[PDB]
């Protein structure tokens, strides 16, 4: 397995 | 596929991509229009958009070559102006810092031809070339992407020839010193206007362009609040 | 101060309990008191009769080990009405809302007639109280049934403060009297009347278990059990005299809880023993004195802030365990005595009770450390520290708190081996009532003594220890224990001391003609490992010698050998989490690399010695302008290169190390940029010339640099040093800086933002770069573990294809934050603790509203003052005012070197910046969901690679791992310097150029180091791309589209993905292997 993070282009994760 | 010309007027010029094992009929398209400009250097030019990687004049010399053979038209491309695939020459830092030695969109360039007879010949060939994709895509030309310039660019880590640098450095200083010498004499030569006004130049000044830029770049304390009769009368007025 | 005071108030109101639940529970236990009043009395019973009376009942008494046997239980048992009373924080109304939940303590005082004077001997008072609890449970249960409350009440025993000798009945509500929503827990405390037993007989020095050795733990248990209501009364008087007592009380309980400190027992192994009533009783003791002169240290007029500050200062600097103890009178000014009892002691002369008996020696040092480091933060005026002090839980992860953690699996774990049980013996049962108390003490002494100065603090935790057991059972039952030992396994946690953690030899007592006692304990403890050695100084001392390894620290070997020899030869000691992190760091291809410690910078010292040889050469060389200085500005010079330098390993990206050369100031420098830089190459061209003549053993060649935009005349001289190291030289001159300023002034208003960016990169390489090495190199020493963690941190970025967009210096500034700003944690002292701390910070860093500013200074000048602090804060607000969303700038990293704060964090795309926080968040979540273990670490260091829109695989013609100096190899430079490129990886340069052409449409990234993250042979690298939202969908066709597209309609185009793949393939040539879209 791996660490995979959905790519965010609006700085929403922050 | 049926598309031949863009409504704004940029003719679509398809290109066939290579057979590479990593990439197992993918194409690449240009958008082109006749360029009009009163400037002599920009006259007789063809405006191109969406250029492939590292598209030099030698590439242009090829493709006009097959177009000439296929359509039996005489066309010669003199040069490719404003080819900045990496935007590297967008600003001339030499011009901004000083005038000596340098009196001076993106993903597009201007293709100059030798004469008007060549460019209109190419444009007629280009219109026919566009029609091919709708009818016969198989006969579409193939872009090489391999050129002597490409190999030099690919070989990023190449030690520079010291002998070539030695000559290039020597010529550049020889020219610069001559220009610097001429500039310093010009400022300190007792410049007098047409009407007899002598310009002033400070010592150690080297360039008249510098003097101009300084100009572009660039009583209250001795007034006495209590000296005149009206000044104490008003002081007396505010005193009471 | 007013900012803090208001911050105090906001915290109190936020956590303040909702008064409605007070009425709800007050409605219940008031009625519970009536149920107690119904319970009937009992007659005198022997153990035989009570056993029969309880034989068939569901209830079973919680007899404390050793259970009373018929022979020694001759004393009879009886029950009578107790005097019900309410005790605890609820009594003081200092209680709060706790999401995990609070407890209500109710005391039932046995009538004194149930006691004899000599009942504090041989657990006599203990066992009659035990049946007293059982008789209550039997009648309370049936009465609970009669009133019909049993539907939503669950009853069980539990140990008071995890004290095995004080089981208590614990009452809860499961989902009108239903108090489940209140989340409060009524605990019935079965305590003795006041002065039933002579307290002088119950002093810590005295004994009460006949077998003589003292019994401090039992003496406290019965005496403290007999002294509850008195401390209750003692605390109210103080509550009235000082108005801010309750406020001061609630501030500490935060600070206790965030550090994970409780009132529970600590000899068992759990960290605690200092709770609220320890916190409060220290207040009351201090409010009536506390100084050596018996002067008041705290005044009743003090506010909540001052009351809290005094105790933190009081505990931080005065020692209560080894040298000095405090005495006070609950019923007389408190005075600090210089003598110490070698254990945490707060004597109470009025009650003859030591309140810190449950407080262990090892935990006390950690308490003293925590108070001191907060006192430094409390005195801090530059930075606000409210959130760190009170609103940051460090107790979530043991790894983040504690540098090294070792789990010890004891043998035969349905009872411990006969040898281990035999070691417990009868004498230690008197000293330590339970084997868990003794065994925990056994581990601490041998571990503390074995490691000695190598560690600062040690904690032993009995993992899987329970404190509550059903009504049907007499003692707690562990699945591994089998009623024998209430724990699953022991975990040994350390705070290492970096200065001497890796010492090869453990120094000991000096030799003497007669073998001294300290030498006696020396030779016996380490046994064959103990022996006698001599040194260069001529001293003859008993010392034992260990072997360094690159996979585990020296502490690994010491604990394994020390515990096995003394504790149990069958013990299994393992810490694999350290070993994986150590292995992830690249192993250099130098002699004895495996045996080299991770704290050894031997590879780095060798590099500058070769530079020093070149340093002497350049200076004596005659040039038109004298050399001002030669300044090394490299990564290996600051001890941050991911892979350590290796001779002749020129495939390493960091092999050619940048150095700044500056000459004497002259007025003859060209006034034009290109002539200046060409004049620089002429100076370098000389440096190459007579260097070749005078020193032929040095080899040289020239290369072009394009890092500074629009300055294409930069030529750097690469010198291949005979020891096998490469150095890159660039010339610096005063006129160079002002010419860039001239360009910005002359540039058109639209072009000025572009030119200042060019100046920003220039100062990042020439001006600010020099300062960055100077501070970090000096700052690196005392922070021994900063160099490994930043290297491993850099490794983590490379695996996830993030170094291509993050400049090397930014990775260092983010990685040093846990060291310069360790609060609320300690300075990292191990590779995993530091690295996880870096990931923790990035996860919780809100870079849009919170700036990062660091004091690059040594541990307690150049510290940021108030004026400098507010100036940088002013800068962050101004930039965020123009850039609220943070699209242009994401990370604001500033310091004295970089007051602007945008020097090393400019140009990073917003997508990548979110990856660093997004990946960091998931990594923290992964650690929470699954504990730190081999599988988790392997996940942390492997890239998903699926979210990327298209992925391109590449393989180099030859493996580069050997030429990178990495041990799974060249010994000289090639005769033709053209051959260097044949053994190098161009993919980093391939991606750099492709981004710029596709800057408006695509974001391509790749692994900078291919020898480390390119498999076994180090040739596999991957180019991963991303299509922006705008060009992903169709667009109307325009000249400014600035993208490679395909027409779909007469005025519509779509991205040309297939040709971009072909464009990448031709650009990659034979390296590209496959395309995944």
């Amino acid at each position: 397995l791996s660490l995979s993070a959905g790519f965010d282009w609006t700085a929403s994760i922050l | 596929e049926d598309i031949s010309a863009m409504k704004n007027g940029f003719i679509v010029v398809p290109f066939k991509l290579p057979d590479h094992k990593a990439l197992p009929a993918s194409l690449h398209f240009m958008f082109a229009k006749r360029h009009q400009s009163s400037n002599s250097n920009e006259s007789d030019c063809l405006f191109l958009v969406n250029l492939p990687l590292l598209s030099n004049i030698e590439h242009m010399k090829k493709f006009v070559g097959q177009l000439c053979g296929k359509y039996d038209t005489v066309s010669h491309v003199e040069e490719l102006l404003y080819n900045d695939e990496f935007g590297l020459h967008e600003v001339d830092l030499s011009a901004l810092t000083s005038d000596l030695m340098s009196s001076t969109p993106r993903n597009t360039a201007l293709l100059k031809f030798v004469d008007a007879a060549s460019i209109n010949n190419c444009w007629n060939a280009l219109k026919k070339y566009s029609n091919l994709h709708a009818k016969h895509p198989n006969e579409l030309f193939e872009w090489t992407y391999t050129t002597p310039s490409f190999t030099t660019f690919v070989n990023f880590y190449k030690p520079l020839d010291i002998d070539y640098l030695k000559e290039d450095i020597h010529t550049h200083m020889a020219i610069f010193e001559q220009r610097e010498a001429q500039a310093q004499e010009d400022v300190q030569s007792s410049i007098v206007d047409e009407d007899g006004f002598t310009l002033v130049v400070g010592k150690n000044t080297k360039s008249l362009n510098s003097i101009r830029k300084k100009i572009l770049n660039k009583i209250d304390k001795k007034a006495k609040k209590d000296f005149y009769r009206f000044q104490v009368r008003e002081r007396k007025k505010q005193e009471i | 101060s007013n900012i803090f005071k208001l911050q105090i108030d906001e915290l109190l109101e936020q956590v303040k309990l909702k008064q409605k639940h007070v009425l709800k529970v007050e409605k219940f236990l008031h009625k519970l008191y009536d149920i107690l009043q119904e319970i009937p009395d009992w007659e005198e019973k022997s153990l035989a009769e009570v056993d029969s009376f309880f034989k068939n009942k569901i209830v079973s008494v919680p007899f404390v080990d050793p259970k009373p046997i018929p022979q020694n239980t001759n004393y009879k048992f009886n029950y009578k009405k107790p005097d019900i009373s309410l005790i605890g924080s609820f009594a003081l109304k200092a209680g709060i809302y706790q999401p995990n939940g609070s407890s209500i303590d109710t005391l039932l005082t046995m009538p004194k007639e149930l006691f004899e004077k000599k009942d504090f001997l041989n657990f006599r008072c203990l066992h009659k109280r035990s049946v007293y609890l059982a008789y209550l449970t039997h009648h309370l249960l049936i009465l609970l049934k009669k009133d019909k409350l049993d539907s939503f009440l669950q009853l069980e025993y539990s140990y008071f403060d995890n004290d095995p000798l004080l089981p208590i009945l614990r009452i809860s509500c499961s989902k009108d009297y239903n108090f489940y929503k209140t989340r409060f827990s009524i605990n019935l405390l079965i305590g003795f009347p006041y002065k039933v037993f002579e307290p002088k007989k119950l002093l810590p020095n005295r004994n009460c278990i006949r077998i003589l050795p003292a019994t401090p733990l039992y003496n406290f248990s019965v005496l403290s059990s007999s002294t509850h209501e008195n401390y209750l009364k003692y605390l109210y008087k103080t509550k009235k005299q000082t108005e801010s007592f309750v406020e001061a009380t609630v501030l500490g309980r935060l600070w206790l809880q965030q550090r994970g400190f409780s009132s529970n027992m600590s000899h068992s192994g759990s960290l605690g023993g200092f709770g609220t009533f320890e916190f409060t009783i220290l207040m009351a003791a201090l409010l009536n004195g506390g100084g050596i002169n018996s002067n008041k240290i705290l005044l009743h007029g003090f506010s909540s802030y001052q009351l809290f500050k005094g105790v933190i200062k009081y505990l931080a600097t005065m020692d209560l365990c080894h040298d000095g103890h405090l005495q006070f009178h609950s019923n007389p000014a408190s005075k600090y005595i210089d003598e110490g009892f070698q254990t945490p002691t707060l004597f109470d002369k009025s009650t003859k009770v030591n309140i810190l008996t449950k407080m262990t020696v090892s935990s006390y040092q950690i308490l003293k450390e925590y108070a001191g480091e907060t006192l430094r933060m409390l005195n801090n005026v530059v930075q606000d520290q409210f959130s760190n002090i009170f609103l940051t839980n460090i107790s979530r992860f043991d790894n983040l708190k504690y540098d090294l953690c070792y789990d010890v699996q004891l043998p035969l774990g349905n009872n411990l081996e006969t040898s281990l049980a035999a070691t417990f013996g009868s004498m230690e049962r008197v000293k330590f009532i339970t084997l868990e108390n003794f065994l925990a003490h056994k581990i601490t002494n041998v571990a503390r003594y074995a490691l000695g100065d190598r560690i600062k603090y040690i904690q032993i935790e009995m993992v899987g220890q329970k404190s509550d057991f059903p009504i049907t059972k007499r003692k707690v039952y562990s699945n591994t224990g089998g009623n024998h030992f209430n724990f699953d396994f022991v975990r040994v946690k350390l705070i290492v001391n970096p200065s001497e953690c890796d010492k090869l030899v453990t120094k000991g007592p000096a030799h003497s003609e007669t073998m001294s006692t300290e030498a006696a304990v020396f030779k016996n403890f380490w046994g064959i490992k103990s022996s006698l050695r001599r040194f260069k100084d001529g001293s003859i001392t008993h010392c034992c010698v260990w072997s360094t390894s690159s996979s585990e620290p020296i502490i690994s070997s010491i604990v394994n050998f020390a515990l096995q020899k003394h504790v149990s030869k069958k013990a299994q000691i393992s810490n694999e989490t350290i070993k994986k992190f150590h292995n992830f760091l690249p192993l250099p291809n130098l002699p004895s690399s495996a045996k080299t410690s991770v704290l050894n910078l031997s590879s780095f010292f060798n590099l500058k010695k070769s530079f020093d040889d070149l340093y002497k050469i350049i200076f004596q060389m005659k040039l038109p302008l004298s050399v001002k200085s030669i300044l090394p500005v490299g990564s290996a010079f600051r001890y941050t290169s991911l892979c350590q330098p290796v001779p002749f390993a020129y495939s390493d990206p960091d092999f050619f190390q940048d150095v700044i050369l500056e000459f004497e100031t002259s007025p003859k420098w060209p006034d034009e940029i290109t002539s200046l830089e060409k004049a620089k190459t002429a100076f370098l061209l000389k440096i190459q010339e007579e260097l070749s003549a005078n020193s032929s053993t040095y080899r040289s060649f020239f290369s072009r640099d394009e890092s500074i935009p629009y300055n294409l005349e930069i030529v750097t001289l690469n010198i291949l040093t005979p020891e096998g190291y490469g150095f890159k030289f660039r010339v610096l001159t005063e006129r160079d800086e002002i010419l860039y300023l001239r360009a910005i002034a002359n540039a058109r208003n639209e072009l000025k933002p572009e030119l200042e960016a060019t100046f920003l990169k220039f100062t990042a390489k020439y001006l600010a770069s020099v300062r960055h090495t100077r501070t970090l190199e000096n700052i690196s020493h005392s922070y021994q573990f900063y160099s490994p963690v930043v290297r491993l941190f850099k490794r983590w970025l490379d695996t996830h294809l993030l170094l291509g967009h993050i400049t090397d210096e930014l990775a260092e500034l983010i990685a040093i934050k846990p060291f310069v700003d360790p609060a609320p944690y300690f300075i990292p002292g191990s590779l995993e603790n530091g690295f996880l701390k870096v990931l923790k910070f990035i996860s919780q860093w809100n870079w849009k509203d919170d700036p990062l500013i660091l004091d690059l200074v040594k541990p307690e000048s150049e510290r940021l003052t108030l004026a400098q602090y507010k100036g940088i804060q002013m800068n962050f607000t101004n930039l965020r005012n123009s850039d609220p969303n943070g699209t242009h700038l994401q990370f604001f990293v500033a310091s004295k070197n970089d007051p602007s704060g945008i020097l090393y964090s400019s140009g990073i795309p917003l997508p990548i910046a979110t990856r660093l926080t997004a990946l960091a968040k998931v990594a923290v979540n992964l650690l929470q969901t699954h504990g730190l273990n081999q599988q988790t670490i392997n996940l942390l260091f492997t890239p998903g690679l699926k979210d990327y829109d298209f992925v391109v695989d590449l393989r180099t013609p030859i493996g580069l791992k050997s030429s990178c100096g990495i041990l799974s190899a060249p010994s000289n430079f090639p005769e033709n310097l053209n051959d260097l490129s044949e053994k190098m990886d161009p993919t980093y340069q391939l991606v750099k150029y492709l981004n710029l052409k596709y800057k408006n449409s695509l974001i391509l990234s790749s692994r900078k180091y291919i020898g480390v993250n390119g498999g076994e042979k180090g040739d596999k690298n991957v180019i991963t791309g991303l299509i922006k939202p705008l060009f992903k969908g169709a667009h109307k066709f325009r000249v400014n589209l600035d993208c490679n597209v395909k027409p779909v309609d007469d005025e519509n185009v779509i991205l040309n993905k297939e040709a971009i793949f072909h464009e990448i393939a031709a650009f990659g040539n034979d390296m590209v292997i496959n395309f995944e879209t």
